[PDB]
């Protein structure tokens, strides 16, 4: 294409790669906060489970 | 002619954008300095005394018309080019045909979202 | 060359279109709801 086309589609993917990069960041501390209540949840539902496999 | 004598004519330039081409031509070799991107300064000119002709009388001067319905080709879909910018800020509407469109299926082209046509509400017919 | 903002509505590719999209119908969608809540305010404020 032509210069202001390649400029604009060169911003555009910037600021694409900027908000998807925010996004990790914010899943990643999401992950890591979903999986310390995963734990405690995990023995929970482990144990309600326990009956239907033990009889 | 026509449109001198009461009569109603069309004309379709096709294209102007070889008009163009053979004006710079002919311009460089004459040895007239050339422009931007070779073409001729006067290469605006050129086009805006040629689609000025396409008037429409009015009734004391036997009410005949000229319409023109001039040609233009871009280069990859970029308008933004030379000619035909000029060409744009020339005419009056304009009809944008898209190869994106014309694969789509969408036949003919006519973009109609950036299609346009200054006269719009006059010149219909008023069932349409 | 740097980045600006509001540029993936100016490139106009298909990020583009498609946020423009995803604008319109969440928008036309709460106006809908809001026409609703809007009559329903009209009717129950005639008396």
């Amino acid at each position: 294409a032509t210069l202001k086309d390649i400029t604009r589609r060169l911003k555009s993917i910037k600021n694409i790669q900027k908000i998807t990069k925010s996004m990790k960041m914010v899943a990643a501390a999401k992950y890591a906060r979903a999986e310390r209540e995963l734990k405690p949840a995990r023995v929970y539902g482990v144990g309600s489970l326990a009956l239907y496999e033990k009889a | 002619y026509f449109r001198d004598n009461g009569k109603h004519a069309l004309i379709i330039y096709d294209d102007l954008s070889k008009q163009a081409v053979a004006y710079r031509q002919m311009s460089l070799l004459l040895r007239r300095p050339p422009g931007r991107e070779a073409y001729p300064g006067d290469v605006f000119y050129l086009h805006s005394r040629l689609l000025e002709r396409a008037a429409k009388m009015n009734d004391a001067f036997g009410g005949g018309s000229l319409t023109a319905l001039p040609v233009i080709e871009t280069q990859a879909g970029d308008v933004s080019a030379y000619i035909p910018t000029n060409v744009i800020s020339i005419t009056d509407g304009q009809i944008f045909l898209e190869t994106e469109l014309f694969y789509k299926g969408i036949r003919p082209a006519i973009n109609v979202g950036l299609s346009v046509s200054r006269v719009g509400s006059a010149a219909q017919t008023r069932a349409m | 060359v740097r980045s600006s903002a509001g540029a993936v509505r100016d490139a106009g590719g298909a990020f583009g279109k498609r946020e423009q999209a995803e604008e319109e119908r969440y928008f036309r969608a709460r106006a809908k709801e809001q026409l609703a809540a809007l009559k329903k305010h009209h009717e129950n404020e005639i008396s």
